[PDB]
């Protein structure tokens, strides 16, 4: 039905959790990245970080913890999935040659259990004594970390509490001791509880209930001396220990929330933090001696050290290094001085690493007009947010990127060629009187204009200002910037001509966005023209709903205002005027066309293929796939065959069943193809990366459609001929039995689609992950996959398979990106 | 104050998919943007009794007016009818004079749903009941029956897809209470009858291609339910005993106003529901896993199969509503606020502008229906999405 | 700033010659010593068990 073929062009780069330890062995301190289904390990050295492995995983890694319990000369590393793959690591050496077993795996899924949303939570104890998971509400996963069983039976306590914010493992307990910050109607608590593993129960905990500030959301366990517990909220930071209750509300952390700590000493009387808007803070525990020795808190003390990117995770390394991962801009390796700098700032940048992350649109481009695809993504968020170019060569073939920093949040792209020039909406936030937190792009433009339409809050609250701004394409320099009215969000950006008029211009759909309304009630459908480096409104037109996305379809343009999907004319007196209306839907989020059918993707309905009937001058549902998804981005394959990616990491492919013999069978799409990416895809574009010579005609692929995902991964979709799409299918099979997998996950189970309401194998896709790396597996290994395999040799009969034929033939696979 | 509109939502999560198992939620919030804010009253409505859509909300269930035959329709979806309605800025469709009112009224039906099947599985005098269906794992097949005297019971299950009568087994003594699914019972392809006047439970497996195979045949039962594969939960007059059907073996009873069986039903009603198990990832709403649930339930068995539907407005942990309606006619309309900030959202009103009144939700989609049942007079309404544009 | 001396020290050459991977492809089947299964049967009847005790 459907043969795709699903590669990856750029792995995932967002910084998702970094741990330290000595997993390699007792001497080395390594650091350990996950970066979604990858798992990166670094041995700190002299140089900096020496990257020793590199592990791919089936699955999305949500936790990460490195242990080393008793008997153990190094430490152990605990990984769970989010299919719940749970995986004990243990890192070999032999010399030369390193094997990365796998003391334990299992899968601990509960079927039934409502995900919580503060999400999977995986503790472990300090003394190594069990792994606690906090999955679902009301259940705590305990496993044992016992050695003579032989099987690891983890069983769950139920938590009387529902909500929980933050949990972790108290030190200086006899027993395992855990503490945890709850929501309940009267507000927010913490509580403790300690782990009976014989009863499997809970037991009251040492020290008792707290009532705590209406926005606490991080614990933190103090190691010994100190014990006890730091809850970090929004406005004040407090420990409790027993009746031992300190509490600090320093003014310079109220500007925004902390999300990420780390402890620096090992007696933890210093702590890192990071907050949303990229500052990081040191946290100082004052210690006091008592007469008989014991040492007891004294007091809490915050300092501000400067800025750094927004950090979704902090570890110290060593000698004041500290690695700042991060997940909306490029992760950082920063140094902490003793002395501020000429800025007043104590923390110093040393080395960055590149993070596309978030790639919220994207365009391909023949920039130089050497006949090969660029890539012009809009990367970032807040203070990240920036253009990354992309593109495939030599500085073998890799990528490269290069970055032009925005500083305020990109939402859309287009290109002008006419103009030579780009189209970006961005946003920036400001501080209600409103006054712009940080220079920008959008404000230090050559030239820039204010929305003059006269078609159409408390003091402190932040208010978002977009801007259309005009990039030359050269220098990457913004010529102008457009702010828009007050109150108002660009939203969907195209760049086309229109009707008869041969005047390119940039069209913007906007909306009017208030706190108090669910949905835009209002917005414009503004066209201008970007001529003599000044930007002017050719055009504008009030529309009762938020533009959600525009093209270009046969010399008109197609809307979708709310639930509406909208046909105007370019009239003569440069104005538009609506042609047709289709109204059937709940949100039309997304379009596509293709001569004259329209895909629509919506927010949960799936797909629907529609078509403009030009002598009638209306619409027509073709058909629709009557599956629910939350869609976040649709493209048409070919006439017959709609891909989809929705909400839960999967992609599908829909057909045109025109092999269907009534009417209304032929109002459905059959949904032929089923895969889980494990990445959520924000953008999908046709091209390719590569050079489309006339000798590459050998190629056994037709089609080629880029996606851009959130984790900062680009990958390439394709088609594949019937048998080639057979022959690949059977390579799957024998390497899903000539490779075993890092913690023992089935590739099938890996790929399997999996949402809110079904799941079912992997179909009509080939991972060519998997495919390609049967070219680095050993001879003997090639043999043991092509033998007594029967391949095609191109003369028109099966034979014998040998390594060289699927060496090639795989070989030619990879010429694709 | 909270950015409540939905492209702050939705710019949110282009940036940022949220914490590792979080997804589910970035898109169960939506349901508080997007809502049945509109409701057309008094739908012409065909000779036949609705009943419930399916658990994956493809098709609807309606019985003949013979009471012999099962009728099912597709689901066209909530947006089936936006095109009929424009131009009618408003919250709700009054009933009027004017021919557009009545044209609308006399084509919606038909708009949201459409015939496939019209299957004639009952014979030899026998009626199907109004009040029993139960739904497959895989949501393939459907589960009827047909009928203190005594009469022949059968039992039927019916492929939606396909329409075709898969396998039926038949009692010729028997007095099973097939309303509201009482007598039987359905987990994870177990399926359960329960023969009160033979004092009989009975246990099949169901393929997933359709068919009947025998498990086993096992103070007075009153009512059945099923913990798991291992374990009964039956009743007695009272009485409540949890027992093992492959040991034979007595697990625990339970007196009716026993404390510790009410904090263990406070524990584990979630598990004792059994929301969605049509799915490996569920969210269900009970007072066993919600803050707001557990606080009516203390400010204030078994479980019938299938009882509870999995629809997201319903769920406490997104909106604010009265309990008394929904989980005689409602007084007043049933107003449905955020809980995040308290807003009024939308109305739901079964009324004409005592009455039996029932509310129908879709499992997912912003659609819902409302119907009035009095001796011999039926009114339905339809709550929908609803935009001007 | 005075509590910024003393940050910890691991090895004092690290980082000191600092200048502004190979992925694992397993073959070798190596049985895994333990699997981590969990309770099959739910939380409510394993407590009724344990409470039969």
């Amino acid at each position: 039905q459907s043969y795709n073929y699903v590669v990856t062009a750029q792995k995932p780069t967002a910084v998702n959790g970094c741990v330290t330890g000595h997993f390699t062995s007792a001497e080395d301190l390594n650091l350990l990245i996950a970066k979604n289904t990858r798992l990166e390990i670094y041995v700190v050295t002299a140089e900096g970080l020496r990257p020793v492995k590199e592990v791919g995983m089936y699955g999305k890694i949500a936790v990460m913890e490195l242990f080393r319990p008793k008997g153990e000369s190094k430490d152990l590393l605990f990984i769970l999935t989010a299919k719940y793959n749970a995986c004990i690591l243990e890192y070999k050496q032999s010399g030369e040659s390193i094997d990365i077993i796998t003391r334990a795996h299992g899968n601990v899924q509960d079927r039934i259990g409502r995900p919580s949303e503060t999400g999977i939570i995986g503790i472990i104890d300090p003394e190594c004594r069990m792994i606690g998971l906090r999955l679902y509400d009301g259940l705590f996963k305990v496993i044992p970390l016992d050695r003579d069983n032989k099987e690891l039976k983890a069983f769950n306590i139920r938590l009387e509490e529902l909500h929980v914010i933050d949990v972790k493992f108290l030190y200086g307990c006899q027993a395992p001791t855990i503490c945890f910050v709850y929501q309940d109607p009267q507000g927010r608590h913490v509580k403790t509880y300690e782990v009976s593993l014989r009863e499997k129960e809970f037991n009251k905990g040492p020290w008792k209930q707290e009532n705590v500030e209406a926005e606490a959301s991080m614990v933190i366990a103090v190691p010994e001396p100190f014990g006890g517990a730091i809850i970090i909220g929004q406005e004040s930071i407090t420990y409790h220990n027993g009746d031992k209750y300190l509490a600090i509300a320093p003014p310079i952390i109220k500007q925004s929330t902390i999300v990420c700590h780390n402890r620096v000493d090992p007696n933890g009387s210093r702590y890192l933090l990071g907050d949303m808007e990229g500052r990081l803070f040191m946290l100082l525990l004052e210690k006091e001696e008592q007469m008989d020795g014991t040492v007891t808190l004294k007091d809490l003390r915050v300092e501000l050290l400067g800025e750094t990117s927004i950090a979704e995770c902090l570890t110290y390394l060593d000698n004041g290094v500290v690695f700042v991962g991060s997940r909306l801009g490029d992760s950082q390796l920063v140094k902490l001085n003793v002395d501020s700098n000429e800025q007043g700032s104590y923390v110093v940048a040393m080395e960055t690493f590149t993070n596309l992350g978030p790639i919220v649109d994207m365009c391909v481009v023949d920039l130089e007009r050497q006949g090969q695809g660029q890539l012009v993504t809009c990367s970032g968020a807040f203070k990240e947010g920036s253009l990354r170019i992309i593109r495939n060569g030599i500085g073998i073939q890799k990528l490269h990127i290069r970055t032009v920093p925005l500083y305020e949040s990109p939402r859309k792209i287009c290109y002008q060629e006419v103009s030579q020039c780009f189209g970006v909406l961005s946003s920036r936030i400001e501080v209600q009187d409103t006054t712009a937190l940080r220079p920008s792009a959008s404000t230090q433009a050559l030239s820039s204009s204010v929305s003059s339409s006269k078609l159409f809050t408390s003091f402190g609250e932040e208010v978002e200002v977009h801007n259309l701004l005009i990039i030359d394409q050269h220098t990457f320099e913004v010529l102008h910037a457009h702010q828009f009215l007050q109150n108002e969000y660009a939203l969907s950006l195209v760049s086309c001509k229109l009707g008869k008029d041969p005047n390119t211009y940039f069209i913007v759909g906007t909306a009017m966005v208030y706190p108090e309304e669910a949905e835009p009630k209002q917005g414009r459908i503004v066209v201008f023209q970007y001529s003599d480096g000044k930007l002017q409104t050719v055009a504008e037109k009030e529309v009762k709903g938020a533009v959600y996305s525009m093209v270009e379809f046969n010399g008109k343009l197609l809307a979708s205002i709310n639930s509406t999907v909208r046909l105007y004319e370019w009239t003569t007196e440069k104005e538009l005027r609506t042609e047709c209306n289709h109204y059937n839907n709940i949100m039309a989020l997304y379009l596509k066309t293709k001569g004259d059918f329209i895909l629509v993707g919506d927010l949960m309905r799936s797909v629907l293929l529609l078509a403009y009937k030009p002598m009638e001058g209306n619409f027509e549902e073709i058909a629709r796939d009557f599956n629910p998804n939350w869609m976040s981005a649709v493209e048409i394959l070919d006439d017959d065959n709609f891909l989809g990616a929705e909400n839960a990491f999967n992609l599908f492919v829909c057909q045109k069943d025109s092999a269907a013999t009534t009417d209304e069978e032929r109002q459905h799409l059959q949904e032929v193809g089923l895969f889980h990416l494990g990445e959520f895809v924000n953008v999908f574009c046709h091209g390719s990366l590569v050079m489309q010579n006339l000798g590459e005609t050998s190629t056994p692929t037709q089609g080629s459609v880029l996606f851009g995902t959130v984790n900062g991964m680009i990958g390439l979709v394709t088609s594949l001929s019937e048998s080639w799409y057979n022959l690949l299918l059977d390579m799957q099979n024998r390497l899903n039995k000539v490779i075993k997998s890092v913690g023992k996950i089935e590739h099938s189970f890996w790929r399997s689609f999996h949402t809110e309401r079904k799941t079912e194998p992997a179909t009509g896709f080939i991972d060519g992950d998997l495919i390609e790396s049967f070219l680095d597996i050993s001879r003997p290994k090639m043999q043991e996959v092509v033998a007594n395999l029967q391949y095609d040799d191109g003369s028109g009969m099966k034979r014998e398979a040998t390594a060289d034929d699927l060496i090639k033939v795989v070989e030619e696979l990879t010429r694709i990106h | 104050i909270q950015n409540q509109n939905v492209i702050h939502r939705l710019e949110r999560r282009r940036i940022s998919s949220g914490k590792a198992g979080t997804h589910w939620h970035q898109v169960r919030v939506f349901h508080q943007n997007v809502f049945p804010n509109f409701t057309v009253v008094n739908v012409e409505k065909p000779p036949c009794f609705l009943r419930k859509f399916s658990p994956d909300g493809r098709y609807f269930i309606a019985f003949s007016s013979d009471q012999t035959s099962l009728e099912i329709y597709e689901y066209q979806g909530c947006q089936a009818a936006e095109d009929l309605l424009q131009g009618y800025e408003g919250e709700i469709l009054s009933n009027g004079n004017d021919q557009r009112s009545v044209n609308i009224r006399g084509r919606l039906f038909e708009r949201f749903f459409v015939l496939l099947h019209i299957t004639n599985v009952a014979a030899n005098g026998e009626h199907l009941n109004r009040e029993c269906s139960l739904f497959t794992d895989d949501c393939r097949c459907v589960i009827v029956g047909s009928a203190s005297p005594l009469e022949d019971y059968s039992l039927h299950i019916i492929d939606l897809h396909t329409g075709r009568l898969c396998d039926t087994r038949t009692f010729k003594c028997d007095k099973v209470v097939l309303s509201h699914n009482q007598g039987l019972y359905l987990y994870k392809n177990i399926l359960a009858i329960l023969s009160v006047q033979q004092q009989t439970i009975h246990v099949f497996q169901v393929t997933p291609e359709g068919t009947f195979i025998d498990v086993r045949t096992i103070l007075r039962m009153w009512k059945m339910q099923l913990l798991d594969e291992n374990h009964l939960f039956i009743k007695y007059t009272s009485f409540f005993v949890v027992y093992n059907m492959v040991t034979t073996e007595v697990i625990a009873v339970f007196e009716n106003t026993s404390d510790e069986l009410l904090e263990l039903f406070e524990n584990f009603c979630d598990l004792f529901r059994n929301a969605t198990l049509h799915s490996e990832v569920q969210f269900p709403c009970s007072a066993s896993s919600n803050n707001f649930a557990r606080q009516i339930q203390r400010r204030f068995l078994p479980i019938s199969a299938q009882s509870y539907s999995g629809s997201p407005y319903l769920d406490l942990s997104l909106f604010s509503y009265d309990d008394k309606w929904v989980s005689t006619c409602g007084d007043h309309p049933i107003r449905f606020y955020a809980r995040d900030s308290g807003l009024l959202k939308f109305e739901i009103q079964a009324g004409l502008l005592r009455r039996l009144v029932a509310f129908t939700f879709h499992p997912f989609e912003p659609f819902a229906i409302s119907v009035q049942r009095t001796n011999a007079e039926y009114v339905v309404n339809f709550h929908m999405r609803h935009c001007c544009t | 700033a005075d509590f910024l001396k003393g940050l910890p020290v691991y090895n004092k050459s690290n980082f000191s010659r600092f200048h502004a991977p190979s992925v694992y492809l397993p073959t070798r089947e190596y049985p895994s010593e333990q699997i981590i299964v969990t309770e099959k049967t739910n939380i409510l009847l394993r407590y009724l068990h344990q409470q039969w005790d």
